[PDB]
Formats: structure tokens, C-alpha cells, sequence
């Protein structure tokens, strides 16, 4: 672990 | 392009962008909430201007967006994202630019956008979301 | 809430 | 067609799916995990025959999807999927179908697919996603 919390992403879009 | 990344919040109350009809999709900052209160985010500019203006205000927290789609494509030599669309729970902003190239959505069935990131040089060349329930 | 666990859903892609 | 929701699981094993290289997407069925046991989806065929089956078995749980992409399209005055791809951290399986049409993608930069649901006629008319960190 870090101490950092996590959350989802989704993407990229934009070619990338 | 310079690379950002807002980070997550809790929630969306404001999204101000930029756009021109020849070209495509130039700024991008969005007002958060978090925990109830407005957090103002950065605000990611263009190397260039030119652009036009636009505020979606949305109705927080009844109103939240469900659907985020686009267009990608070559502008004077740089793929960029062209166009924009918001559709809400309310209703639809957009499309904001131009509506030409290759076609990108993002639908939520649950779930909320929280945050963004991604990479602007004359344009916004690409974006991801950040979600959460 | 409920007594059912919730879980982030994206979609859907295809026909309307 | 016939609506399936296979709900959310741990993460995923392995994906039976079957398609036609003149049409779109067909069968459709997955191996979950389930707290480190394969759970077995529920088999969701097409109503009509004459696919080619392929198995995609991932080496859980160092491998997962990254993204999943697909064209969505006309097949006989239907909207339907009519191709897919799934890219790992390991490798690309696919495109499956015909890839032709509006194009779709889902990359993930964090989290993990653990469901699928959807609607499955002759072939599959649309499928959502159910994410988890
Ligand atoms: C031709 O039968 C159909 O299959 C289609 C394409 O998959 C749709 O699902 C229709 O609802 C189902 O009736």
C-alpha cells in the first residue's frame, strides 16, 4: 500500500 | 501537449471550456465540489487563443452528467479532440466544436465522474475521467 | 442505502 | 433479444464468445473469479447458429483487461456489436467480427472489469461493464 487513496479512471480517449 | 491531472473530488458543479468551429477543443477547467463546497480547479489553457468561451453550470448536486462524448480528428497536422457533448440527467450541452473524425462515448449506467485529466497543447489532444460512487 | 453492494457500470455500447 | 446481467464478481478468467466474420458478435458467456474460485457465467447464446467459438483464457490474476474495444453497426435493420477486442496487459485478443461501423472503446488506466451485462438476439445488441478498483 501508500498512503495515497485510489480511484477508478477510464480512458484516454482523444487518440490517446 | 502539457500533461494535467485534477486529481478526484466529489462531484462536478462546473465545467468552463473553449472551442472554435474551424478547429477544436482549446481550454478546459472544471469547478469541482468537494464535501459540499465549490473547489475552483485549475484552469488548462491552450498555447494559442482564439477560442470561444462556453460555462455548463450545472444544477449540483440533482444534476449530474451520464454521458460524455466526442470527435477526434487531424487538425493541421495535430489529432486532437474536435468536439465535446455533456449530456446530463437534465439535458445536453453541445456539441461544442466541430463534429468530424472518429467518434468516442462514455456512458455511466452508476456511478459519477469525479475528476479529470490529460494534455493540451494547441488543443486538448486527450482526457481521461476519474469515477466513483 | 440499501443492504446490496453497489458497483460502477459503464455502458452500454451498441443499439439504443 | 434476451436481456442477461451476469452482475459483479473479483475479476475475470476467461471469455467464450463466438462470432461471424459477414455479421457480428454472437454467443457470449464468462469465467469469473469469485474470491479466487472460477465462477461460471451463464452461457448467453444467439438465437442462431453458424459462429466460430473462441476462448480467450487469461493467465489470472497477473494478466487482466486493459481495454476493451468493439464497432457497432447494421447487421439485417439492427443496431448491433459487431466486433470485439480485448487488450490485456499481456496481449491483444482479436478484433472478433467485422470491423466496420461506429467505433467504441473502453481503456482503463485504473480498476478492473468484473461484470458484464447486456442483451444477446441473433447477435449482441448491446453489453455495459461493471467496474471495480
Ligand atoms: C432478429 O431477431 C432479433 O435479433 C436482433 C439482433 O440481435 C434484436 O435483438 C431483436 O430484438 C431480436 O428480435
Amino acid at each position: 500500500q501508500s498512503g495515497i487513496s485510489q480511484t477508478v479512471i477510464v480512458g484516454p480517449w482523444g487518440a490517446k | 501537449g502539457k500533461a494535467f491531472d485534477d486529481g478526484a473530488f466529489t462531484g462536478i458543479r462546473e465545467i468552463n471550456l473553449s472551442y472554435n468551429k474551424e478547429t477544436a477543443i482549446g481550454d478546459f477547467q472544471v469547478v469541482y465540489d468537494l464535501n459540499g463546497s465549490p473547489y475552483v480547479g485549475q484552469n488548462h489553457k491552450s498555447f494559442i487563443t482564439g477560442f470561444t468561451p462556453v460555462k455548463i453550470s450545472l444544477d449540483f448536486p440533482s444534476e449530474y452528467i451520464m454521458e460524455v462524448s466526442g470527435y477526434t480528428g487531424n487538425v493541421s497536422g495535430y489529432v486532437v479532440v474536435r468536439s465535446l457533448t455533456f449530456k446530463t440527467n437534465k439535458k445536453t450541452y453541445g456539441p461544442y466544436g466541430v463534429t468530424s473524425g472518429t467518434p468516442f462515448n462514455l456512458p455511466i449506467e452508476n456511478g459519477l465522474i469525479v475528476g479529470f485529466k490529460g494534455s493540451i497543447g494547441y488543443w486538448l489532444d486527450y482526457f481521461s475521467m476519474y469515477l466513483s460512487l
